[PDB]
C-alpha cells in the first residue's frame, strides 16, 4: 500500500479555524465537506474569510472580465452562436501602435487599457489580501512574496516593457489563442527568445520547480508511513521519517536538506522562475532587440 | 557599456544574477546543515577536528513554541548515536550488522529517533492523536469500510489479534493508528494505518511487514488514550524493521 | 563520514544484485552495483561527448553539440564519425538513467521506505526515451532525436515546433503547460506556507498545521492537508511530464510533419452547430 | 589495519597482483607492437 | 608497495580497477574506430 | 582457485555473465555500425 | 614535509590524487587531439 | 593527538609517497622530451 | 504506488486481459466483415 | 537620533546598508560607463 | 555579540588593519604601473 | 573601530570579505579585458 | 599572522586554497589558449 | 581555539609560509619564461 | 420502484438531467438556426 489515496476517511465537526487578531471581520460559515476532496486531500470546503480586500479584488476583477467579455461579444456582433464558435479565437486586443502611451479610443485599445487597469488593481488587492491573511494569523509572508514574483512578471509583460517601449501596443491581448499568438510573435519579433539568457534561466527554474516538487512529493509519500507528512513537527522535533528522507537523498546525490530548508529550496526555485522571467522580458526590446544577434555576439 | 562595446547591459545583468545565485546556493546549502552536523568520521579517520563541509553549519536556530517553550535545532538529543551495531568490515564505508534483535534495538529500517516522550498538543493544548472513544464528534464515515472488529492477520497468514479501536488525528481528520487487542495476552498495541491493508480482502485486515506472533512485541504506549512522539517513532520503527528483517519464512 | 544520526541506518542488506560486494558507501554516496554501473555509463558518455567535441570545430561550452545521424541511415547504426557517437551517447545516457533509478530502488529498500522517488524519476526517463527513441523510431530515422548540445537542442526544439505551424496549438501541449504552471504555483504555495508556519512574524510562536489549513483555505478556497499537498504536487509534475511525452508522440507520428496544429482546431469551428 | 589485511596477507596478495599486472603489461606491449605494424601513429608535421 | 593493501580492501579495489580499465579500453577503442586511419573495420574514407 | 578465496562464485558469476553478454552486444552493434560487417 | 600526512588522511588523499591526475591527463590528451598540430591519430588537418 | 596518524606512520607513508612521486615525475619528463622531439610547442609570434 | 493490493491487482488484471481478448476478437470479426465489403489487398 | 538603533538592530541595518551602498555604486558606475562623455575606459565617441 | 572578548577584538583589528594597509600599498603600486602602461580618464575629445 | 568585530564574527566577516575582494578583482579584470584599449592579451585589435 | 590558523581549520582552508588555485590556473590557461597571440599549441592564427 | 593549539598554529604557519614562497618563486620563473616567449602589455597601437 | 434514484440522489440526478436537456435543446436550435432552410430569423439565404 502507498498513500496516493486514503483508505479510511474519518469525519467529524467543521473547524472554524484559528481565531484572528483584533483587526478583521467575522468570516463566512459555509464549512461543507466534499467526499472526493477528502479522498485526495482534506474534505472541508470552508469557511472562506472574505473581507474588504477580497471583495474589492473580486469586484475589480469582474469589472475587467466583464469588459473583456463584452468586447469579445461586440467583436462578433453579439451572436452567442458565433461567440461559442469563435471563443478561443476572440480577444480584446491591445491599443494600436499609433497611440503610444495615451488613452486611445475605446474600440482601438481604450477598452483594453481599462480592463488592464482593473485587472491590475484586482491583482494588487488580492496580493494585499494574501499579506493580511498571513499576518492576521501571525504567520510569515512568504506566500505573499512568492505571489509578488508572478505579479512582477505580469506587470513586466503588460506594463513595464510597454512603458519602456513607449507603446501599449506591445502588450498581450485578452484572449486564449490570441495571447498564445502574442507569445509566439513576441519571440519572433525580438530575435529568438531561446537566446535570451534570463529566458533560459526562467526555464531552468521552471523545470527545476517541477523536478523539485516531484522529488519532494515522492519523498514525503515514501516516508509518510513514518509520519513524514507532519513536516513542522518533524522539523521542531526530528523523527525517523525526516532522518530517512535526508538519508535517502544524501546516499543518492551526496547532499540533503532538512524539513525546513527543502521548502526554502522550493520557494526560491518557484520564485526565481518569474523573477528571471520578468528581468528577461524587461530587457527584451528596451535593451536587446534581437536575441539571436546577441547570442552570436557572445555564444 | 556603450552601444558598440562588447560589454552590454544584458550580460552585466546576467553576471549580477550569477553572483546572486551563487550566494543563494551557498545560503541554501548552509540552511541544509541545521540537522545532522558535525559529521561522524568513520574508520581510519582522525576524530580530533570536526568534519562540517565547505558551507559550515550555521549557528543553532531557536524556535519559539506556543506555551512559551523553546526548541533549539540541531536536535542533537534525537540522534541515538551509539546503538547495537557492529561494522561488517574494518574499512571506511562498510555497512553495519545488528548485533542483537533489530526489532528491539531499533537499527536499520527499524531505527527511530529519541523524540520527546510527550504527545503533540496541536492547538487547544490537547493530544491530537487520540482514540475515537476520546474524540467525541468524529465518526468513521461509513462510506468506507469499518476496521473495528476485523481480526488483524500477520504476514505469514497467522492471525495476530483483533482491531479494537481506530486512533485519529484531530484538526486533520484522518485515521493514523488501529488499536489491536493482541491474540491471547490481553494487551493492546498500535498499528500504523500505512502499514496495514484495511480493505477486507477476504474478511480481515492484513499486515505484511511482520508476521502474526510479532504483534506481541510492538512497543506499547504508556498511557491509554494518548501516544507520545517517542512511542510513535518506536511503533512505526518496529513495523519498518520487518521490511528488511522479518521476511516471515514465506518462501 | 556520516551525519550525526546516520549510523543506525547504514546496515547491510537490501540490494538487488551482487550481494555485499558493492554494499558500501563512498563518503556520502551509497554505491551498490548500479552506482558503479551509473558512473561507468556517465563517464563513457562524457568521454564520447569530449571526443566528439575534439573532432569538432570548437570547445565553446554553448556550441558543443553531438548531432544525431543523417536521415539517410534511417533506424540503423550510423558510422561513429557520422552520427554513431550520438547513438552511443544515447545508449550510455539511458543506461545511466536506468541504473540511477535502480540505485534509488536499492536505497529505498535499505531505508525501508516507499519507491515513489524512483517511480517518479521513471517518468522523466520515459519522456527522454520518447524524445530520443520512441518518436524517431515511429518517424523512421534517428535524425529526429535532439542533438546533445546546450544551445543546439534549443534549435531542435524551435525547428520541431515550427514544423507544425505553431506548436502552441498542440492540445496535449497546452495541457502539459497548464500542469507545469500549476506545479510551479503549488510549489511556491507549499514552500511559502511551510516557511510561514515555521518562521512566523516577530514574537510569534511556531504555528501549527491548523494555521496552514486556515490560510490555504482563505487562498485556494478549500484545504487539501499535509499529505494532500504532496500527493497533488507529485501528480501535477508527473502529469505535466506525461502529457509532454504524449504531446511529442502525437506530433510527427500522428499529425504529419508539415502539418498545422492551428488548423487542426477547425474541427470545432466547422461543427454543424454554427458552420454554415 | 584499515583494509583488515595482515601484512602477511597483504604481501601474499601483492605478489599475485604484480604478477598479473606484469602479464597484463606484456600482453599490452605485444598488442601495441602488432598495432604499430598495422598502423603507425605519430605522423610528421606534414602528415603521414 | 605491498603496503597499499593495508589501506584498501583488495576485493573492492580490484573490482573497481577492473571497471576502470574496461572503461578506458572501451573509450580508446571507440576513439580509434571513429578516426579514418585507424578504422580497422571499414578502412579509410577514401 | 586463488581467485575463489575472493569473489565467492555464488554471486561473482551472474555478474560475469551479464558482462560477457553486454560486451557481445556492444561488439555486434559496432559491427552493424560499419558497412563491410553489416550482415543485414 | 612529511607533516602533511599529520593533516590529511593519506588514504583519501591518495584516492583524490589519483582521480585528479587521471582527470587532468584525460583533459590534456583531449585538448591535444582537438588541435591540428598535435593530433597524433589522423594527423595535421583537424 | 593529531589528525589521524603518528609521526612514524606519517614518515613511512611520506617515504613511499616521495619515491612514487619522483618516479612518476621522471616518467613524465621522459614523456615530454619524446613529445617535444615529435612536435615542439611554443611557436614564434608568426607561426611554426 | 497506487494504494492497491496484489489480490485487487491480480483480479483487475484478469478482468483487463479478458476484456482485451474480447475487444480483439470483435476487432478481427469487424475486419473480416470489412473485407467482405472491401478487400484492401489488390 | 541615536535612538534609531533602538528600532533596528545594528547588525542587519549595517549589512543592508552595505549591500545597498555597493549596489548603488555599481549601478552608477555602469550608468556612467554606458555614456560617451563619462566613459573613462574607452573614452567618448562610441 | 560575536562571542569575542575586547582583547581578542583589538588583536584581530590591529592585524586586520596591518593587512588591509599592506593590501592597499600593493594595489597602489599596481595602479601606478597600470597607469604607466595605459592611462585612463581621457579628455572629452578622446585619447 | 575595533568594535566592529564585536558585531560580526571575524571568521564569517573575513571569509565574506575575501570572497568579495576576489570577485571584485575578477570583475574588474574581465571588464578591462573586454575593452579594446585595456585588453593586454591580444591588444587594441 | 600565524593566528589565522586559530580561526580557520587548516585542512579545510588548505583544500579550499588548492581548489581555488587549480581553478584559477585552468581558467587562466584556457583564457590564454582561447587567444590568438598566446595560444601555444596551434600558434598565432586563431 | 577553533581546533588547533598555539604550537601547531605556529608550525603550520611556518610551513605554509615557506611553501607559499616556493610556489611564488616557481611562478616567477614561469612568468619570466612566459615573457621571454611572448610579452604581454602591448602599446596603445598594438605589438 | 426504480433504485437508480437510490444510487443517484434525485437532488443531483435531476438537476444534471435538466442541464443536459437544456444543452441539447440549445444545440438543436443552434443547428436549425445555422441551416439556410430551417432558419426562422433571416430565414433563407441566397
Ligand atoms: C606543480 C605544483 C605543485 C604541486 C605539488 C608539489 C608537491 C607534491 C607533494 C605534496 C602535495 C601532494 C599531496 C597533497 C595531498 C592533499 C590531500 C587533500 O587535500 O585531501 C583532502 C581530503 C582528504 O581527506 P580528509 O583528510 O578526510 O579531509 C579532511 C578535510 O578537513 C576535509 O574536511 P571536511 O569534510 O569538513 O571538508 C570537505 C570540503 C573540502 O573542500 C573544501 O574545503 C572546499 C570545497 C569547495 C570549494 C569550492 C570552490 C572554491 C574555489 C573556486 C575557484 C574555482 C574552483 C574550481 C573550478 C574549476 C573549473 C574552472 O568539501 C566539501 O565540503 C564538499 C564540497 C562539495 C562540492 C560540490 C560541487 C562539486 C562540483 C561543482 C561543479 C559541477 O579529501 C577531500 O577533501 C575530498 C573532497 C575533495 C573535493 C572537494 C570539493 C571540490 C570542489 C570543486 C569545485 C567546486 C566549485 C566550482
Ligand atoms: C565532466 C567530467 C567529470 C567532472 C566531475 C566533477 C569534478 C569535480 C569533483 C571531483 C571530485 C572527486 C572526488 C574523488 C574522491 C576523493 C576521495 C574520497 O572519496 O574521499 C571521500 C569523499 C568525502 O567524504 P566525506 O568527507 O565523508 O563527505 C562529506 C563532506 O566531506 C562534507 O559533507 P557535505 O555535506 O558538506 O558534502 C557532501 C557532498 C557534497 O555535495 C555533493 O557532492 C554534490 C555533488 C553535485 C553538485 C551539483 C553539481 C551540479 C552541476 C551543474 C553544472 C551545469 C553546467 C552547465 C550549465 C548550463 O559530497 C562531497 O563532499 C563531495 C563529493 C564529490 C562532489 C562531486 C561529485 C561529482 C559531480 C559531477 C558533476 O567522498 C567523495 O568525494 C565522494 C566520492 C564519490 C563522488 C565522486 C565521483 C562522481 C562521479 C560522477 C560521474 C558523472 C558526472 C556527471
Ligand atoms: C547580488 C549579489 C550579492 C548577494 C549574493 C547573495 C544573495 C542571497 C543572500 C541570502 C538570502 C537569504 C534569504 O533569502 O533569506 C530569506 C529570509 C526570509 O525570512 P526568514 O529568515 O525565513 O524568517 C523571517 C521571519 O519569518 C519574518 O518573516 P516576514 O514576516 O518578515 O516575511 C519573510 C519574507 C519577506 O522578508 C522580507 O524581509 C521582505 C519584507 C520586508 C519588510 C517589508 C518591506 C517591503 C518592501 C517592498 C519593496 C518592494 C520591492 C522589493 C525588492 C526586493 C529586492 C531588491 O521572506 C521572504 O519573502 C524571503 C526573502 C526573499 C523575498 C523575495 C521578494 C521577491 C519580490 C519580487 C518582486 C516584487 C515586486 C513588487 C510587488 C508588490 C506587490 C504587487 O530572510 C529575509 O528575507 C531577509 C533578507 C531580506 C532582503 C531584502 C532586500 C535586501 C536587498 C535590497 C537591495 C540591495 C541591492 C540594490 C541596492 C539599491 C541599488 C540602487
Ligand atoms: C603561456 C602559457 C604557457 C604556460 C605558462 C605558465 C605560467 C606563467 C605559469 C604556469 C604555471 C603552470 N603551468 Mg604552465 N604554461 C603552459 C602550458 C602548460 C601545460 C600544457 C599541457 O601545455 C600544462 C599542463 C601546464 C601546467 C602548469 C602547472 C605546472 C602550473 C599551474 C600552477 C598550478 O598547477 O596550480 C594548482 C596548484 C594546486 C596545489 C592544485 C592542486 C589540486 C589538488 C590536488 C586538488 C584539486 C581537486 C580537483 C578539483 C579534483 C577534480 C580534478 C579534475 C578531475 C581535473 N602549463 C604554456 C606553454 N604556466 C604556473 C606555475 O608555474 O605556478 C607555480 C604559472 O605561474
Ligand atoms: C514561441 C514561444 C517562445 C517563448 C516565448 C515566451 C514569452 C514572450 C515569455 C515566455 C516566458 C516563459 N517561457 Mg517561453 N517561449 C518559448 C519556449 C519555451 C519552452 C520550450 C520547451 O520551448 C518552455 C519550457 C518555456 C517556458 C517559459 C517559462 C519559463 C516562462 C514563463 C514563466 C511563468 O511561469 O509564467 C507564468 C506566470 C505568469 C504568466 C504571470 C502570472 C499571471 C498573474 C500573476 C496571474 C493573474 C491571473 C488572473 C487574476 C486570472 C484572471 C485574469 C482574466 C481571466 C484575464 N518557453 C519559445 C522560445 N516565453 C515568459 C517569461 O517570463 O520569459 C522571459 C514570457 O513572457
Ligand atoms: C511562483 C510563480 C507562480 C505563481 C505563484 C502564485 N500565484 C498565486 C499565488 C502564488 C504564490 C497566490 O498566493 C495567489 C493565490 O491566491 O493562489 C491560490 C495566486 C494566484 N495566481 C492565480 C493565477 C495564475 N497564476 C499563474 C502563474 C504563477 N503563479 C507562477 C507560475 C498563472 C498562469 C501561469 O497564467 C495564473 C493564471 C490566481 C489563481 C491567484 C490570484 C487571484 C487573483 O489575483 O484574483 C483576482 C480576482 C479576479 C481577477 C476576479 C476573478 C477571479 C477568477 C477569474 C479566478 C480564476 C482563477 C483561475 C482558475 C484562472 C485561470 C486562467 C483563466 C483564464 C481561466
Ligand atoms: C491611465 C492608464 C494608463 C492606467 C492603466 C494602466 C494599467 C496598469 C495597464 C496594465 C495592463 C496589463 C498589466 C495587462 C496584461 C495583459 C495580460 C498579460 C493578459 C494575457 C492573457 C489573457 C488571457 C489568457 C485571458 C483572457 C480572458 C478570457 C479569454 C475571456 C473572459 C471573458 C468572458 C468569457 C467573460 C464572460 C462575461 C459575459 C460577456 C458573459 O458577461
Ligand atoms: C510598477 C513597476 C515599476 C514602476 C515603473 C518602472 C519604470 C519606471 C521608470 C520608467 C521610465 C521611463 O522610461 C522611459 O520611457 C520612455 C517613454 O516611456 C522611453 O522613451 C522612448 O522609448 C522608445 C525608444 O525607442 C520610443 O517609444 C520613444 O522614442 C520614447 O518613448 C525610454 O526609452 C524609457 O527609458
Ligand atoms: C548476442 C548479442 C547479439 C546481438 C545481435 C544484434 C541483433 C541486431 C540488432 C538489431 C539491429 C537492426 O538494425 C536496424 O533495425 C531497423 C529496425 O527495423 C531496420 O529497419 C529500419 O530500416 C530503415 C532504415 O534502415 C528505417 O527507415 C525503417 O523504418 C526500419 O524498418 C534497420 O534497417 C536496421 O539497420
Ligand atoms: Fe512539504
Amino acid at each position: 500500500y502507498q498513500n496516493i489515496f486514503t483508505q479510511v476517511q474519518v469525519e467529524g465537526p467543521a473547524y472554524a479555524g484559528v481565531p484572528l487578531r483584533p483587526g478583521s471581520s467575522p468570516r463566512e460559515t459555509q464549512t461543507t465537506f466534499n467526499y472526493w476532496l477528502g479522498k485526495i486531500g482534506d474534505a472541508q470546503v470552508g469557511p472562506v474569510y472574505l473581507g474588504f480586500t477580497g471583495v474589492c479584488s473580486l469586484l475589480c476583477g469582474f469589472v475587467a472580465i466583464e469588459i473583456i467579455g463584452l468586447n469579445m461579444l461586440a467583436s462578433v456582433d453579439w451572436s452567442p452562436i458565433e461567440f461559442l464558435r469563435q471563443f478561443c479565437w476572440l480577444a480584446l486586443e491591445p491599443p494600436k501602435p499609433e497611440y503610444g502611451l495615451t488613452i486611445p479610443p475605446l474600440k482601438e485599445g481604450g477598452w483594453w487599457l481599462m480592463a488592464g487597469f482593473f485587472l491590475t488593481v484586482s491583482i494588487a488587492l488580492w496580493w494585499v489580501r494574501t499579506y493580511r491573511r498571513s499576518r492576521a494569523l501571525g504567520m510569515g509572508t512568504h506566500v505573499s512574496w512568492a505571489f509578488a514574483s508572478a505579479i512582477l512578471l505580469y506587470l513586466a509583460l503588460g506594463f513595464i516593457q510597454p512603458l519602456l517601449m513607449g507603446s501599449w501596443s506591445e502588450a498581450p491581448p485578452f484572449g486564449v489563442f490570441p495571447h498564445l499568438d502574442w507569445t509566439n510573435n513576441f519571440s519572433i519579433k525580438y530575435g529568438n527568445l531561446y537566446y535570451n539568457p534570463f529566458h533560459c534561466l526562467s526555464i531552468a527554474f521552471l523545470y527545476g520547480s517541477a523536478l523539485l516538487f516531484a522529488m519532494h512529493g515522492a519523498t514525503i509519500l515514501a516516508v509518510s508511513r513514518y509520519g513524514g507528512e507532519r513536516e513542522i513537527e518533524q522539523m521542531l522535533d526530528r523523527g525517523t521519517a525526516l532522518e530517512r528522507a535526508a538519508l535517502f537523498w544524501r546516499w543518492t546525490m551526496g547532499f540533503n536538506a532538512t524539513a525546513e530548508s527543502i521548502h526554502r529550496w522550493a520557494w526560491w526555485f518557484a520564485v526565481l522562475c518569474p523573477l528571471t522571467g520578468a528581468i528577461g522580458i524587461i530587457l527584451t526590446g528596451p535593451v536587446v532587440d534581437n536575441w539571436f544577434d546577441w547570442g552570436v555576439k557572445h555564444g | 557599456m556603450q552601444p558598440g562595446a562588447y560589454l552590454d547591459l544584458a550580460q552585466v545583468t546576467l553576471y549580477v544574477f550569477w553572483i546572486f545565485f551563487a550566494g543563494l546556493l551557498f545560503y541554501l546549502r548552509r540552511e541544509d546543515k541545521r540537522e545532522g552536523y558535525p559529521l561522524v568520521a568513520d574508520a581510519g579517520s582522525g576524530t580530533r577536528l570536526a568534519k562540517i563541509g565547505v558551507p559550515a553549519p550555521p549557528d543553532p536556530k531557536t524556535y519559539l513554541l506556543r506555551g512559551g517553550a523553546t526548541k533549539t535545532v540541531p536536535s542533537t538529543s534525537n540522534d541515538r548515536p551509539n546503538v547495537a551495531l557492529t561494522p561488517a568490515a574494518p574499512w571506511p564505508g562498510a555497512p553495519f550488522v545488528p548485533t542483537g534483535n533489530p526489532f528491539a534495538d531499533g537499527v536499520g529500517p527499524g531505527s527511530y529517533a529519541q523524540r520527546a516522550d510527550v504527545p503533540e498538543l496541536g492547538l487547544d493544548n490537547l493530544p491530537i492523536i487520540v482514540p475515537l472513544r476520546a474524540a467525541k464528534g468524529m465518526f468513521l464515515d461509513p462510506r468506507d469500510p469499518n476496521p473495528v472488529g476485523m481480526p488483524v492477520v500477520g504476514c505469514d497468514g497467522v492471525v495476530g489479534g483483533t482491531v479494537t479501536e481506530v486512533w485519529v488525528d484531530r484538526a486533520e481528520v484522518l485515521a493514523r493508528y488501529l488499536e489491536v487487542e493482541v491474540a491471547k495476552s490481553r494487551k493492546r498495541v498500535l498499528l500504523p494505518v500505512p502499514f496495514a491493508l484495511i480493505n477486507d480482502p477476504f474478511g480481515k485486515v492484513s499486515v505484511d511487514a511482520i508476521r502474526g506472533d510479532q504483534f506481541a512485541g510492538v512497543p506499547t504506549t504508556s498511557k491509554g488514550d494518548q501516544v507520545s512522539k517517542l512511542e510513535e517513532d518506536k511503533i512505526c520503527a518496529y513495523y519498518g524493521a520487518g521490511t528488511l528483517y522479518a521476511t516471515p519464512l514465506r518462501s | 563520514a556520516m551525519l550525526s544520526f546516520e549510523k543506525k541506518y547504514r546496515v547491510r542488506g537490501g540490494t538487488l544484485i551482487g550481494g555485499d560486494l558493492f554494499d558500501f558507501w563512498v563518503g556520502p554516496f551509497y554505491v551498490g552495483i548500479f552506482g558503479v554501473m551509473t558512473v561507468f555509463f556517465a563517464l563513457i558518455g562524457i568521454a564520447l561527448i569530449a571526443w566528439n567535441t575534439a573532432l569538432g570545430p570548437t570547445w565553446n561550452l554553448w556550441q558543443i553539440s553531438v548531432n544525431p545521424p543523417d536521415a539517410k541511415y534511417g533506424l540503423g547504426f550510423a558510422p561513429l564519425a557520422e552520427g554513431g557517437i550520438w547513438q552511443w551517447v544515447s545508449i550510455c545516457a539511458t543506461g545511466a538513467f536506468v541504473t540511477w533509478a535502480l540505485r534509488e530502488v536499492e536505497i529505498c529498500r535499505k531505508l525501508g521506505i516507499g519507491f515513489h522517488v524512483p517511480f517518479a524519476f521513471s517518468f522523466a526517463i520515459f519522456a527522454y526515451v520518447t524524445l530520443v527513441v520512441i518518436r524517431p523510431v515511429l518517424m523512421g530515422s534517428w535524425s529526429y532525436g535532439f542533438p546533445y548540445g546546450i544551445f543546439t537542442h534549443l534549435d531542435w526544439v524551435s525547428n520541431t515546433g515550427y514544423s507544425y505551424g505553431q506548436f502552441h496549438y498542440n492540445p496535449a501541449h497546452m495541457i502539459a503547460i497548464t500542469f507545469f504552471f500549476t506545479t510551479c504555483l503549488a510549489l511556491a504555495l507549499h514552500g511559502g506556507l511551510v516557511l510561514s508556519a515555521l518562521n512566523p512574524d516577530r514574537g510569534e510562536p511556531v504555528k501549527s498545521p491548523e494555521h496552514e489549513n486556515t490560510v490555504f483555505r482563505d487562498l485556494v478556497g478549500y484545504s487539501i492537508g499535509t499529505i494532500g499537498i504532496h500527493r497533488l504536487g507529485l501528480f501535477l509534475a508527473l502529469s505535466a511530464v506525461f502529457f509532454s511525452a504524449v504531446c511529442m508522440i502525437i506530433s510527427g507520428p500522428v499529425l504529419a510533419e508539415g502539418g498545422s496544429w492551428p488548423d487542426w482546431w477547425n474541427w470545432w469551428r466547422n461543427l454543424p452547430i454554427w458552420n454554415p | 589495519s584499515i583494509s583488515g589485511l595482515s601484512e602477511a596477507e597483504a604481501k601474499e596478495f601483492h605478489s599475485i597482483f604484480v604478477t598479473s599486472f606484469f602479464l597484463f603489461i606484456v600482453v599490452a606491449v605485444v598488442a601495441h607492437i602488432l598495432a604499430w605494424m598495422w598502423r603507425p601513429w605519430l605522423p610528421k608535421a606534414t602528415g603521414y | 608497495m605491498w603496503r597499499i593493501w593495508l589501506l584498501f580492501d583488495p576485493r573492492r579495489a580490484l573490482v573497481l580497477l577492473f571497471v576502470f580499465l574496461f572503461g578506458l579500453a572501451i573509450i580508446i577503442h571507440f576513439i580509434l574506430l571513429s578516426t579514418s586511419r585507424f578504422n580497422w573495420l571499414d578502412g579509410p574514407r577514401a
